[PDB]
This record gives C-alpha cells, structure tokens and sequence, in this order.
C-alpha cells in the first residue's frame, strides 16, 4: 500500500478513536535501526563510537516502487565485470534485504489509518533509504567513462539491424576496432571484460567457450527486444503505443473544449505565450487598425512646440498634417522598439546625421485628430531618445541612416489613468534642442521604419485592435480578413488561437497518412456536418451532392486545415468559415484517438517494411566491405 | 495561538522549532498519476 | 487480470465451447447492473489518489468536511469466476479472488474524490504561497534558518485573506507532512522529529555529491528516445519510394519576390521574351462578369499553376513605387488573373491565343510618402488566392494554367502610359494549402527516395525551393534528430562521442576502398577528429546535410550510419550522464546552496528572535 | 525480478565464490523446450522432421511484462467477432500458458544471482517467447482495415460528450450511417458484428437482446471512463494529472541548476542548437558589432590588388577606405550566405550587370586598418564567387540585382591557426578578370546588402562577439543593451539563454493563470526577494512599501517575463534586472510543481465546465437534425 | 439475434460512458528487463 | 555523532603528536626476494 506505519497506544486492539494511535518509530521495531542493518556493501562504519543510537521515523514503501528500485540495481550488473576489476561494491545491495515486513495500521493520517489495517507491510527508515539510493548512484559515478567507451563499441559499426539479420566473422571486425578505437579507450586495457559485457546486452554477439567449443546466446534482454523487433507485416509494437499516446499528449495540452467553446471564456485562462510582431507604420491603412490615430492627410498646418523630458531637459519638434500617433489606451502593456536602419530622410536642406529622435507620449482631454495648437496637447513628455548616423547606400548620391533601436515599454499600471476622457497618445519624431523650421522638416513623423512589438503581459487578450477580458472562442472561426491579421495586435486572440490549434493540427498528421480525397477517421467529422448542412433550408438554392462528394469535399478541407492553420479564422473559407464544422472537428479527434488499438496506417506498414529491409540490405553492404579489407586468416 | 490556560500543543512561534531545508527532503505531495486508460483497462 | 466477470450456463468445459459463457450481473454474487473486473494497477492508483486527501486532514476536520475516509479497497467485491473480455477468451482464463465493482458505485467513489478535491481549491494555493515565498527546498546539501525569523516573515508578507492567518496549526503540520526540513517541537515531551511522509519519493529527487540526481537522467534520456522515435529514423534514411502522405510533414510558408528570381533556377515560372516588341491589350471579366481591360508585353512573368501541389498565394505590395509620368498608382486596382490555354506562355503575341481567362480577386491601392523626398509609396496589400485543382477540373492533358498579378481597370489603358510588364515586383508570401502532397525542385512527385535527397541541392536552389518540398521535411525530421543528439551529446569541440563514430567508420572504410582519384591516407586520430567536427556541423545546421558539395554530410552513407547508430546509442545507455555534465551541475548546485544560505542569513538578521 | 535463471555447480558455496554458478539451459528444464510447447495457434509445425532438437537459453519474465503482454491481448479481444468471422486465432494465446514456474538462482550476473533465490519465477526461451509476439502482431495486421472502418463509424457523428447526457433515437442514427458510409466499408459487409463491437467499448450504445426485451450496459472499460469523466465541480482527473506533468517535464529540460548558476560553466553544457539570423554590415554601427574591422575614410588613398583562387586563375579588384570586413578569428565557425538581390550599385560608368563578385579571405600580421598599399596583405585567396544578373523593378527606369547566393563557411581547423600574431578577414566586393579603374567604381565594398549568418559549431559559444570556454549564467542578466543584442552573433550566450530559459515560460503559463495585478504562487518568489532587498540599509533613498504594493510589482513583473523572456537580459530592465530576482523565481518553479496535488485553478475549472455544457447544448441541437430528417416508424 | 434496425435499442451518450479501446501501453525496454 | 563546531574539542599540537601516516616503505627488489 502506502503511507506511514501507525501504532496503537495504550492497550492491544483498543483502537477506537483517531486519538488512540501514534506514529511508529525505530525504537518500537529495533530491527530497522542502524546497529542491526546488514552492512553488505560496507556503508555504515564499524566504530562503535560513530553510531547515533537515535531513533527515526518509519515509512511505508509501495508495491509499485520496489519493482522500480530493484531495477535500479540492475543497471550496475551490466558492468560487474569492470566493477570487480575496479574493485567496488563486491556484493550487490539487493534492496529487498533492507526492507522489513511488519503488519499494522498504515496511512497518512491517524484517522484514515485507523480504518486501514494490513498484514505484511514493508517498512524503511529515511536514513537507510538514502544509503541505498546512494549505494547505487555512487557507483554510477565510477562507471562514468567505462560507460562511454563501450557505448562507442556498440555504435562505431552497425550492431543492430531494423529487420532480418546480418553476419560477419568476429576475427575481421576485431581487427577493425583494433584499427580505430581511441588509444585511451578502456577496451584496449580490458578486452576480455568488454567482450563479455557486450554479449550480455546483444544477442548476436556470441563468444565461444574454448573448453568445449560451445556458442550460445547471452542476451539478458531477450524480452525487451521482443517488442522492439518488427513482424513480417507490421511495424514494431513498442513504438505504436509510444507513437499513439504522443498525439494524445498534444490534444490534452491543446484542451479541445476551450478552443471549441461557445460560452464566454476569460482572458488569463485563454491567453498563451505570445510572439513578437513587426509592422510598418506609414504604410498601414489608417482605417484598418484602431490603434493608429492620425491627424488628417494634407492638413498643411504649421505649429512648433517646446516639450520637457523626464529631467525637463527641453526638446523641440513640430507637428503637421499626416502625423500618426498610437492610441495608447487599450494596448495591454506592450513593448515598442523601433528600428530605423536603412531609411534616408535626407532632405534638401536638413540632414539626418548628428540628430536625435525619440518617443513622445501625449496626454490630454481633447481628441487628437482635432489638434491645431499647444493648448490641446494637455501634458506631453519624451521618454527616450537616440542618435542617428549616416552611411552610403546602393543608390549613388544619397546617404543612408545607420541602424537604430529606439525603445520604450508601455505599462498603464503606473500612469494610473483615472478619467476615461483623459487620452493617452504616443508619437515618434525628430527632437532637437532648438526649434526647427516647418519648411524644412516636412516629414510628418519618423514612422517610416520597421517596428517591433512584444507583449509585457500574458493575461491580456486583444481582439480587433481592442482588449477585452472576455472572449468567445467559437466566434473567432472565419471572422477575420487577411487585412485584419497583419494589422492585428501581437497579442491577438486569433494569433493565440491558431497556436493552441496548431497542436491539434499536428496531432492529426501523426495519425493520418491518407492521400487525395481519401476519407479518414479524422475527415468524417466534417462529412457528417456537411451531410445535414447541405440538406437543410439555407440561404440560397438547395443543391444536392452524393455521399462520395461530401467525403472528398470534407477531405480537401481537412488537409487544408492541416496544411495551414490560419484558414480557420479566415473570412469566407471553403468550409471552415462555418463555426459549426470546427466544433465537430475537434470532438472527432478524441474518440478517434482513444479508440485506436495498437495499429497504424495501412500505407505506413507497407512503406516501413520495404524501407527497413533496404537498411538491412544496405547494412550488409557496409559489412561485407570490412571482411574484404580486413581478411579473415 | 494558545487559547487555553494549560498548553500541550506545539508552540508555532515558540522556541526549539527547526528549519533545515535539505536536498533529501525535497517536498512533494502528488504531482501526477498514471491514469492512462490503456493501463487502467 | 482485466476485463469483465463471466458466468457459465451449460455443462461445457472445453475451450471454444459455443454457448458456454454468458455475462454475470450483480445479482449473481431491485437494480441489477453489470459488473467489471478492476486491475491491480488501477487499485494502486486510486488508493494513491486518496492519500492526497489526508495530506490536508487537519484543515479538513477543522472545516467539518469528509469525516470518514473513502477507503477504495472496501467498495470492491471478491469473486472467483470466469474473467476476460470476449467469451471465447475468458473461457480459457479463470482467476481467484478478483476485485469487482458496479459502475455506479465506482462512479460514486470517483465523484466523492473529485468533489473533495474541489473544495480545497484555495487552501492548496495558500499553502503553495507559504512554501514558495521563500526557498523551502535546495538542490544540494542543506541550509537552515531560525524559526522565529521565518515565522515573523510570514506574518509580514502573506496576504490578509490567506487561510494561514486564520488556521495556523493545521497549516504548519501540513507543511511538515511533506517537508522533512521543517520540524515542530513536542512540548509534551520536548522532542524534534521528522514528520514528512514522502520520504522515498524524495530520495530519487536528490543528488549524491558525485552524480546528478536520478530523475533528470531518466527523464532526459526519455525525451531523447521520444524525439528519435517520433522522427521515424527508418523512413528518413530509407532507400526506396515512400508515399508523401507518409513522408510529408506540416510545412511552413515562404517569402518571395518574383521579379528578384532567376527564371531558369525556378522551374515553376514562364516568361514572355524580353524585347519582343509586342504589346497587346486584352479584356477579362470578374465573377460578376464586369469586363476589365489589361495590357500585356514582353517581360511579363507568370507561374505554371500545373504541378504545384495546391497552394495559397497572398501578395504584398507595400513600399514599392510604381509611380509613372502619367500613371499614378493611387486610385488604381490590381488583381490575380488566371490564364487557361494550350499555348506555351513563350508563344503569346495576340489576344485569342489566351484561351479562357478570369480574375479571382482585386484590390484598390493607396499612395503615401516615405523617407525619400518626393516619392510615393503603396499601402500594405493582402490580395490572396488559394488554389485547388478540383475546381478548375483539369480535363485535357495539354491544357495549361497560368496565374498572373497586374493592373486592371475598366477603361482601356494606353500601353505607353505605363512600362511595368506586371507587378510581380512585390514581396510574395506562399503558404501550402494541402498537407498530403510533396514536390521536388518545383516538380510534383508521388514517391520520393529520402536517401537521394542528400547533396542534391545548391544553396540558391534551396532558397528557390517551394514551401512544400521534400527537402524541408527532411530538414525538420533531421532537426528533431539534431536535438535528440544535443540532449544526449555533450562532447565539446574536437572530441569523439558515441554520436560521431559512425561517421568515423564510414570514412575509415571509404579510405580503404577502390574508386576514382588519388588516395589520401590519414591516421585514425585525424579521422575521428574530422568526424566529430562534421557531426557538430550537422548539429549547428540541419539543412547542411542536403547541401551540394558538403565536406562530409554530402555522403549518403555517412548520413545513414549516423541515423542508425543514434538508435543503438540511446537504447544502450544505462542511467548514465557525461562527465562535464555532472561536474558542472554539482558545482552550480553548491553555488546555489551558498546563495540560499546567504539569503536566509539576511532573513535571520532582518527578523530577530527573542 | 529479472535477469537470467542461474544454475549452481559450485556445490559448497554461499556468496562471492569463484565458480559456483552456471547458466541454466532448456535441458535443465525440459518443459521450456520447443517440442513441448502447447501448439494452440499451431505456430510450430507438427511434422516430426521439422524441429531443431536443440537447446536454447532461458530468461526471466517480470511482473510488468506479464501484466502488459497480457494487456495487449485485449486489443484483439475487443474485436474478437471479426476474428472468427475471419477464422484466425481460434484460441487466445493466454500468455501465462507458455511459461514454466521454477525456483533457482536468478539475476543478470552470477554475482547477484548468488544470493537471489526466488520461487515460481516464470521462464521462457527466446524462440517460444518470439513465437508468442508473432501470434499477437499477426492479428493486428489482420484487423488493419476493420480498425479504420470501426473508427469512422464512431468519428462520423458526435458520440462522446464532455459533460452530462444527450440522446437520439436509434432508428434515426442507424439510418444516418446507412447513406453516408463508404460503399466498401466492412460495416456494410458484416453489420451485426459492427453492432456488438461498439457496446463493448461504448456504454452509451446498448442493444436490446430480443429474447427478453431487456437491455443493459456492455462496456468493458467502465473503470477507465470515470478517470476521464468530469464531475460537475472540476475538470476530469485524467489530464489534471497530465497538464501538470508537462510542466515538470519542461522544467527538467531547462535544468534550473544551470540557469541559476553563479559559477563558470563549460560551453558544451550550456550550449543549445542555434538558429539563423540576419544582418546588414553597411548599416551596422561600427562600435556595436565589435567583430567588424573598418579602414578609416577620407585619406585619399586608393589602389588595386590581384589574388588567385584554388584553381590558380588570377583576379583583379580594388580597395579603399570605409571598407568593412569580419574578423574570422574567434567567431566559432560560421556559414555565410549573402544575397545581393534588391540593391542598385549602379555607377555613372559602371553598371554591375554581367560582372561577378565573391568572397575574399586574407591573412597577415599587419592589421587591416593600416592597409594602404598592396604588399601589406600577406596571404590571400578567393574562396567563392558568382555573377550578377540585373532585372528591373517598380522604381522607375532603375534596374535592380536579382537574387544571389554567395556562400562560404569559415572553418578554423582547415585554416590551421598556428601563429598568435596572425589575422584573418573576409571581404566581398566586385572582382574581375581585367583590372578596374579606381574611379569607374566607388563602393568601398558590396556589404550594402542582406547577409544570413548561421552557426556551425555546437558546443562552443560567444559572448559579446567573443568566444570563451566557460560561461557564468548570472553575468548575463541585464547587461545586453537592446542595441548590443541586435548587433550580436547567432551563436551567442544571450540567444542561447533566451531560448533555454524560455521553456520556463511555457511551463509557468500552463500551470498558473493569474489575471492582471493579482498574485500567483509563481509571482511570489520575486515578492519575497524584494522586501529584504528593501529593508536593509544602503545607498540611495530607501523606499518603503506595503506588501500589498510589494505583491503587485512582482505580479506584473512575472507577467512581463512570460510575454518576452528576453526582457530579463535587457540592460536596465524594470524589475527582472536583479540576479536574485531571477534566482528566486527560477528555483521556485521546480518547487511549485512538486507540491501540486491534482489541482486546477479556481478561475480555470469553471470555464471548462461552462464550456463543457455549451458543447453538450451544441450536440443535442445537432442530434435533433438527425431526428428531423431521419424519422422512425 | 439482434435487431440493428429494430426499436428497443438504447443510444444515449453519457460522459460517464466515455469510449476507449486500447490507446497505448508502456513498453519502455528498461521496465521490461 | 560528533559536533564539529561544538565545544569540548581540543586543539593542542605537540612535538610528541606530530602527524604522519605512510611516507614510504622499504620495498627493494633484493629485499623482497
Ligand atoms: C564486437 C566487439 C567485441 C569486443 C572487441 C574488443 C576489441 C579489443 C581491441 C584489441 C585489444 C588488444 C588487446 C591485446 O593486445
Ligand atoms: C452508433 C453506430 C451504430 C452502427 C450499427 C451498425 C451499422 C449499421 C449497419 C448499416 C447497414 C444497414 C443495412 C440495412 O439493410
Ligand atoms: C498565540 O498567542 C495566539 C496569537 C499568535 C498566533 C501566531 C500568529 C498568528 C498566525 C500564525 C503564524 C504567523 C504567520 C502566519
């Protein structure tokens, strides 16, 4: 079972209340106290003056744990030939000896251990337990490089074959290892023991007893290799179960219901780690992203301004028509870093070289698009600035700005926006210690540069430019345009969504191996929804198709999902724009997965066998090369 | 904490208590169970 | 065993007796229901599930909940009848004292467990806060700190709502139930004693002052074996045809600019001869039939939509000029226009040559100004077309399908008004639209040989490859192999490892063979060093194996030996790790121990005890 | 236990004796012979002439193997009717029938078999045990199409639901499959066998046995389904055990022993596989990329030089100031691919078309800066080159280069570093058969292009453009400025740090779900490393704060770590600068996982339950569409 | 002996009636010895 | 079972208690026969 050995206090069999028990202690069962323990492996000292005589708690081991810890000892025994040369651990610990079987009430609370009596419960003390785990893993430190050496001897030349069997005389291959083993390999000092140790763990290697000339198998892992071999008709068994659960790990991680949920779903349960996104600011249609407030094109209004930085150190800049600023509210604390490298800006009267740019943050009540004067900016400051250098580009007689990394991270938790009408805007533009002439600084901004964005929060989910703590993940199906996505904020749900959906996409491919039009167990989830939806009285002329059509039409849609996930959130997809089909698509996956019983695709079998034998064909090819240039005497 | 005139509990803020975080006592309760259904039959 | 209990009716004993066995309900020990046979493994698991509850027994019985333990082993029933799943298999299987249970009682049990675990959904969080606010675990050795100090700290940082503030003693005893490093005096007697229960569970999670702990060894080699298995090492190193639905993998999109490309390298393009002095103007209709007038000229480029493995194309025009003397891009339109004809695109000079034509989607452009003075710039376009060979429904094998993107307008554009033969000068994104076809060097194919992809590619061909090409799938699966090695391997620069010696052997017998060219003998040490460097080169970049004129990875035999030796290399491990691995891990652990001791000392001095 | 059955010959031995034990073969236990195997399934011939009459070694079968190889038998027996409809495997293997229970010395080696004397150990031969797994795996081949047909009948319409119960009349659902299943389905062939198999594996489906008008449950997997079934209070136990393990798995991968280390760590230990990166040398700030050498400009010096290649043909080019090169030394071998596609380079008397450009390697004592004549280059060679093809672009009247792939990979060992006073540089520019007028061309080199830069070494890493054997993880936190990162190398410790510690972020988000500005069990280690960072007496103006304030700072800071894990490395990072911050958080993630108890978050579970019912509501809405179109008599 | 197209047959998906056959088994060679 | 940093211990190096374990033994080939 499991737990801790509980004892009855007071009288024998007087247990009636949880307050009438007590944890046992090595005083009570002195066999499990370290003046008694079988000192095989010589762990505890022999000085009578270095021994605690202090009792310790008792713990119960679990039947499924002794099987594990015994096999831990089995690792060493694959090397005992070297150990006794190394003269370490002359007697194998044999974990079972350290255990002692006593029977009592056992549990992890006096209450429930009361109702739980057992017979023949193994017990151990924590101090003794540490000695055994030490006793194994201590010796592993010794095996550190004898392990490396022999693992080389296994893999320098092919000693395992995918299928069938292959052959070559020993006397040849040994001459090769003699020709190639590094001169510092332990094998060159301990051949005999290395020979035995390999033959322990490889059925094919078979040394001969010179006393009576007999050759037999020495593999001790004849059962492990059984499920590792293939048949003559199907892949090996060990991997299918390995392969089949591994898809089932992606689905649960992807949490199918959430990504097929019609009720509102909160942000922090849906939000998942984001990805940096890149945009260009002038090139964006102003009427696409809401987070771009731009003063009306061709405004032709001149207005200079003085601003003060975080130290008040004055900087000067002008505003004009076509200036575009980021609508800083509802931005879900975000990190902007701007990269100006490559663009010129070199006008005819105003060179970029030896100037500064920077982010400017604007705060006022007045709407920004209506700005004409300095009484409408409210409160505004700079938050960082850089310096620009010039070079010469591929187009002769115009320079080029070096690379820049103007940066600033946005967080609302510090500004403490307390009035909704109070409006937060950010601009990037030229800044200088002196007022600049409008006729020369015709650039409305400095937004003509690549710009990188990374979210500084994993609990805020943005949709369609804005942020809302509630999402319905059913509606995001087929509800975006290609224009929406590139304009979409880096923490957009559909960005997060396809990431969650990506594992579902991957989990399918591991299973399915079908071709064009080929109905799969993970295709027919759609086929049914097409069956009814065709037949129902939808908008338009009712058109009928037969079952075979609905198969292939679903079949294309299936792979069209697997080929690319962004098609689930695409306006007017072939089928996928349907919210309904995405629903029935996921719930097909689980039943498909959980009802597989140890098999793979019929195509996969025929491919694997023909492929695997080619290695066996090839491996022999390699092998017979050795016998030639290393002849057997 | 002591709500009684006579105390026979374990004075949490009393003396003699021991705090020795050790590698051998790395805490854990029940992270995961082998609830795989194939193995559950 | 496992399955369902069975009960006999007839007087038959032979295996394969036809009507011998029938299921056994509950009655055969109101509401009579069938019975199921539990296994040992499930019993162990479910009992362990209960043992989680009593980790919090104190807080529970303080909170007056769940006053009697579930005791899974009790709910069982014991019989010795036939057992199995199929009658014709249970008939030859008869065990003793099997545990049996009704589905409803089992459901009631698991529901009690589930609802019980529901209640503590907050108390667990509070305890986690308590154990995590300061380090209650260390990698190596042991640290320590006075209890008055740490308790004075907890009453200074735990939130006012934390349950510890109102339920102290049970929280403390629960803490000690899993942390042997905290103990409570027993003023009744005055004794200090370990109370933690997960003793053995923590032993494997511990170092040994020479080796790393066991768990990361076992788990790391688990991930290695998992990756190498999921990479399908047989298929990736095969030597015969393999259907793409086997070889293929989920692909990633590509970036292109058609004008930047080489016409000969890219097998999937056709071009109308430069300086052919032919400028014809043709008209096409939309899906609503509206006729648009477009002009073609030499220097035009298209794509050969046949043998493409159905794709999705989206175009992007942002940043390009397309300004003209009497032709401003602002206010204009562009579209994806499909051309269907039997004539090669190199032979088009008239109108009626084009056969059938259609436009599938169009956009409007916009023009702003950029870094350069007095220059206009187009907005971001996302014009797209996802292609499927089903819709166009190819009938004649001589029928050809070309896709083009250029200007369209509803008035006949004078050819001399504009000089661009198209607008393919634009960043193009190309994303695969299917997952069950694979191509090669722009050629569709059905049966690839994963071997002969070795060394068959030049770099510019690799950059000119289609997104759904076999080379990329080879890259990605070999990439999984590359991680598998990196998790396994730790051999540093110029050092042999059990994941490089297959290369050594292939070279060593390659030097001794008889072929074309002079022989260049080398001692074995150079061979081993070279193989190490080549394997590390593969680790650095997976794509380098397929590269033409590679140093070592250009050889198929090297690749095959590497891939196969990987399997044995992992499977023959015995709870082992590399040397530098262990040394650095232990040293770092001791450093962290020093860090923790210093920190808890800061606590002890910043929170004195009386 | 395990190992191999060992027989004793020593005859007066107890332990560690020289020659006590010998292998036990099939002559010692004749029951384990292949003439006496029960020939159920007939897998061994009954003809006398065909048996090897030889002996084979015996091996030991453990608890786990029997409990698993038997478990495999059900995969057949879930489909037992189709087998006998197929007349294959008339008798189940019943694995425990091919064993022989013996009591003798058992163990992998004789040394530890010598004290391990067990009773009733199962025993088997390689061939008899091989024959067993062939029997099983053959049936899997036979059932290959049955399994596909069985699944598609289940994954057609939704048959499992996460929560509660739905319903549908039988005559509707049987009619629905009737028309939409494939014609070549095995269900069409043998329909009543398809009926029986479902109820064995799906409790919902039940078949009224006509003899009595009764109906009951039939599923054999009743216990397992409960482990996968929600209660109306919390998510199912199944994945609550699974969604937590992956965190413990991802943390194990990161090895927080390393990423919290305060000591030098060898590079191969620290290293991870790299990724390609991109640069532009022309615009790369000279002071930021500490690996670029540049001849100054404005000296008026100007000359030409001639350098051959491996083929011995000579070449003619130019040199002048402003020219940038890469210091090939201490850059941990790289591969260089440089695409000139997209650039102009046109000059009043020199177009680039038709000509060729290529890579040049240099070797000297004289540093690249002082180069002013022709005899200061020492050694030189031209290692690759390609021609230029110029098409034309949108930008009117101006031609552009087409795509190029000038490729070369620096390798030190070939270059054979010997002299400490050497120097090696890489240069790419126009090269020609005939010399070039120094004024017909003006570009200092052709670096004004795009370069791609991928590592080739694996276990060797650079920091700030310099390679080093040892590395300290802590000395990286908060020192790479945003500029310095961009100008860094691919194979850099910072990038090697971003990814490896990123896997922590995946682990944190799948475990915790804290919303904005409230704590979390992973936000708390930071929350502790502050109060004491604050209380002590030091430089500056000490700032005092309530724990309600101290809490939220970490709560935000933990969110910022998830979104951009590369924020920690940023110099002058807001909160995550301190190493102690990083150490406390990184160490605690391990603990917070070890101490979880099958628990979901308070926020999370309700959403899953709320989602689960909606899907239930979706299904029943669907299940009526079967009723309305496929009625019953 | 069973009427697939006859009445009286029960079809009623319950979560507690979840469906599995034999997804996978644990065949790690280390744990099979 | 001993306290390293406790009291009670004594550190009194002396001439008569000058440390040595095993510098060298007399293993001549002639001596060993
Ligand atoms: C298949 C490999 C079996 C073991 C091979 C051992 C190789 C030993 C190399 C030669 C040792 C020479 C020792 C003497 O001289
Ligand atoms: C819920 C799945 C029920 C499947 C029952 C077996 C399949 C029905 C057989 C279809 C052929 C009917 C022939 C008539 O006549
Ligand atoms: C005893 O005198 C009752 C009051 C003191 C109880 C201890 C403080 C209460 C909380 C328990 C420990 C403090 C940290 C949570």
């Amino acid at each position: 079972p499991g737990g801790v050995p509980w004892i009855a206090v007071g009288d024998e069999t007087s247990v009636t209340s949880p307050g009438a028990l007590r944890r046992m202690t090595s005083k009570d069962i002195p066999e499990t106290a370290i003046i008694n323990t079988d000192n095989s492996s010589g762990a505890v000292p022999s000085e009578s003056a270095l021994v605690p005589y202090i009792d310790e708690p008792l713990v119960v081991v679990t039947e499924h744990a002794i099987t594990n810890f015994t096999k831990a000892e089995m690792a060493l025994e694959f090397n005992r030939e070297f150990l006794d040369k190394m003269r370490v651990l002359s007697v194998s610990p044999k974990y079972s000896d350290l255990l002692t079987y006593v029977d009592c009430y056992v549990g992890v609370s006096a209450r429930q251990a009361l109702n739980n009596f057992q017979k023949q419960v193994p017990v151990i003390t924590p101090t003794r337990q540490t000695m055994y785990v030490d006793s194994i893993q201590a010796a592993l430190k010794a095996l550190e490089k004898w392990e490396i050496d022999l693992r080389v001897a296994q893999t320098l030349l092919p000693t395992n074959v995918p299928i069938g069997e292959v052959s070559c005389p020993m006397q040849s291959v040994v001459k090769l290892l003699d020709d190639q083993l590094p001169d510092d390999s332990l094998i060159r000092r301990y051949p005999k023991e290395a020979a035995v140790a390999l033959a322990k763990r490889n059925g094919g290697i078979q040394w001969m007893d010179v006393s009576e000339g007999t050759v037999m198998n020495e593999a001790v892992n004849a059962v492990a290799a059984s499920a590792l071999a293939p048949s003559a008709s199907a892949p090996p068994l060990e991997e299918k179960s390995k392969l089949t659960e591994q898809a089932m790990d992606l689905v649960t991680a992807a949490e199918p219901e959430i990504i097929a949920s019609l009720v509102p779903v909160p942000a922090p349960v849906f939000a998942i780690p984001p990805k940096p996104a890149d945009y260009n600011v002038r090139t964006l249609r102003i009427d696409e992203a809401t987070w771009l407030r731009m003063i009306p094109k061709s405004m032709n209004t001149p207005f200079q301004i003085q601003v003060t930085d975080n130290t008040g150190t004055n900087w000067h800049l002008n505003l004009r028509g076509g200036t575009r600023v980021v609508n800083l509210d509802q931005i879900a604390p975000m990190r902007f870093v701007l990269d100006l490298g490559g663009k010129s800006y070199k006008e005819t009267s105003w060179d970029p070289n030896g100037k500064k740019v920077g982010f400017i943050v604007f705060q006022s009540k007045i709407p920004f698009e209506l700005w004409t004067a300095a009484s409408q900016i409210g409160q505004a400051t700079v938050v960082n600035y850089v310096q620009l250098y010039a070079e010469d580009s591929s187009f002769t007689a115009q320079s080029i700005i070096a690379t820049t990394s103007l940066a600033y991270n946005y967080e609302p938790e510090q500004l403490n926006k307390t009035d909704p009408e109070m409006n937060y805007y950010l601009l990037a533009t030229f800044i200088d210690s002196a007022a600049i002439t409008p006729t020369n600084m015709t650039q409305p901004d400095v937004w003509d540069a690549l710009l990188t964005m990374s979210p500084l929060s994993a609990g805020e989910v943005t949709v369609k430019g804005a942020v809302v703590s509630e999402v319905v993940p059913a509606d995001l199906i087929g509800s975006y345009t290609p224009e929406s996505l590139n304009t979409s904020l880096p923490n957009d749900a559909a960005r997060c969504m396809i990431d969650r959906a990506s594992k579902i996409a991957e989990a399918i491919k591991i299973d399915d191996d079908a071709g064009p039009d080929e109905y799969s167990p993970n295709s027919v989830p759609i086929q049914g929804q097409l069956a009814i939806s065709q037949l129902e009285t939808g908008y338009g002329v009712r058109i009928f198709n037969p079952k075979g059509i609905l198969s292939k039409i679903a079949s294309r849609a299936m792979q069209a999902f697997i080929g690319d996930p962004s098609t689930i959130i695409t306006q007017a997809a072939p089928v996928l724009s349907d919210k309904n089909n995405w629903i029935a698509l996921a719930q097909g996956v689980k039943t498909s997965l959980r009802t597989k019983s140890l098999s793979a695709g019929v195509k996969t079998a025929v491919s694997k066998l023909s492929s695997s034998e080619s290695i066996q064909n090839w491996t022999q090819g390699f092998l017979d090369k050795v016998s030639a240039h290393f002849p057997a005497p | 904490g002591n709500a009684s005139s006579i105390v026979q509990t374990i004075n949490v803020t009393g003396d003699g208590n021991v705090f020795k975080p050790s590698a051998e006592t790395s805490s854990t309760a029940v992270p995961s169970l082998s609830l795989s259904p194939g193995m559950l039959n």
